[PDB]
């Protein structure tokens, strides 16, 4: 499996598992990371259904707002795809990271991720037929490496790459 | 008590020059009639193109086309149902030919498009004088009229398309280029075929 696809698939799984488990997803954003903040990275660019959001916490709150035997809100990832838009990402990186890892090692890469699926409101946790209303969602992320983690042998795809940009759409 | 998120109008933060609107207008105008000309204009060696299918519609053209493409390619053997397809700079031209004939609406109709876009940092600098360069992400949600003429197949496609725009190489046609093109085809609903009578 491709290194990018693995990171992508895994991030996707975590993210939507966290949303469906009613857990905060702010951690996955570059805003809460200390290294990037120390390096002087802008806050993550989050856009929900056309509304610009200031912080991932606000987005996490919106996710709670939306939730107000049947599950209130559930996300079903139908598909996703990831591209590499920087092979040589060096921002906020220690010096060692640049010399040890090459662009062909599939670690120092800025990724453009797109995810598309459905959104079932007031439906059975396992049924895709019965629902109050069904939306179609299409997410778009820009993922950056987490320099603090790629040193640690232990691996969470959740931390392994961080969100710098987010575009949520649902209709 | 559930209530879906609020659906605001599409905010196009393409700055003061409105480059996104121009690019999109030109791109789809070209995509419809002579898409291949887009490649020398906006595409590069570093460019990458993907097509994904979010759902398995009955007898849709794109699936069959992409299937034939994947089967035809000597480069690998996958089997029956393909969810996605990925190609580098060298096979984009060969893939765009196989894709169905499409007719998109004008951007004047805001009711038909959901275009979100913004500029982000830390892209690569093709000129190589600076470490970083700034890029423009353009996520487009919309629909169009998709058609296969060889078969008698005609219908309406709902889709999402993500463009990653960045600064171009020296001696390029335009000041910018497409770094990544991610196409997602949600659904295909059959529609009546247009007919022309002559005498």
């Amino acid at each position: 499996m491709l290194s990018r696809r693995y990171a992508a698939k895994s991030f996707v799984e975590w993210y939507y598992r966290q949303i469906n488990e009613n857990k905060p997803v702010a951690s996955g954003y570059v805003n809460n990371n200390a290294t990037y903040t120390k390096a002087g990275h802008p806050p993550a660019d989050i856009t929900i259904n056309g509304r610009v959001v200031a912080t991932p916490e606000e987005w996490d709150t919106m996710l709670k707002e939306q939730r107000a035997g049947r599950k209130p809100v559930r996300y079903d990832v139908d598909c996703f795809d990831v591209h590499v838009i920087n092979a040589d990402y060096r921002f906020a990186a220690p010096q060692r990271m640049i010399e040890q890892h090459a662009p062909t090692d599939g670690v120092r890469m800025m990724m453009a991720l797109t995810v598309s699926g459905s959104v079932y409101f007031g439906a059975s946790p396992r049924s895709t037929d019965d629902y109050v209303i069904k939306q179609h969602f299409n997410d778009v992320f820009i993922l950056v490496p987490n320099w603090d983690v790629l040193e640690k042998p232990g691996a969470r795809s959740a931390r392994k790459y961080l969100i710098a940009s987010h575009k949520y759409r649902a209709y | 008590m559930p209530t879906p998120l609020p659906q605001l109008p599409s905010n196009v933060r393409d700055g003061e020059n409105n480059v996104a609107s121009t690019f999109l207008q030109a791109f789809f105008q070209l995509w419809d009639h002579d898409r291949l000309t887009l490649i020398p204009q906006f595409y590069d060696s570093e460019t990458t193109f993907s097509v994904v299918f979010a759902t398995d519609s009955p007898q849709d053209p794109a699936s069959s086309s992409c299937s034939k493409f994947s089967r035809n390619l000597n480069i690998l053997s996958p089997p029956s149902t393909l969810q996605r397809l990925f190609v580098g700079s060298n096979l984009i031209a060969d893939l765009w030919k196989v894709l169905p004939a499409t007719r998109h609406p004008s951007l004047d109709q805001t009711s038909q498009w959901l275009i979100d876009c913004h500029t982000f940092p830390h892209l690569a600098d093709p000129t190589g004088m600076a470490p970083y360069a700034m890029g423009l992400m353009i996520n487009v949600n919309g629909q169009c009229e998709e058609a296969d003429i060889s078969q008698n197949l005609y219908g309406t496609r709902t889709f999402s398309r993500c463009f990653i725009l960045g600064p171009s190489k020296p001696g390029a046609p335009h000041p910018y280029r497409v770094l990544s093109d991610q196409l997602t085809l949600h659904t295909w609903k059959p529609q009546p075929a247009p007919q022309v009578g002559t005498v």
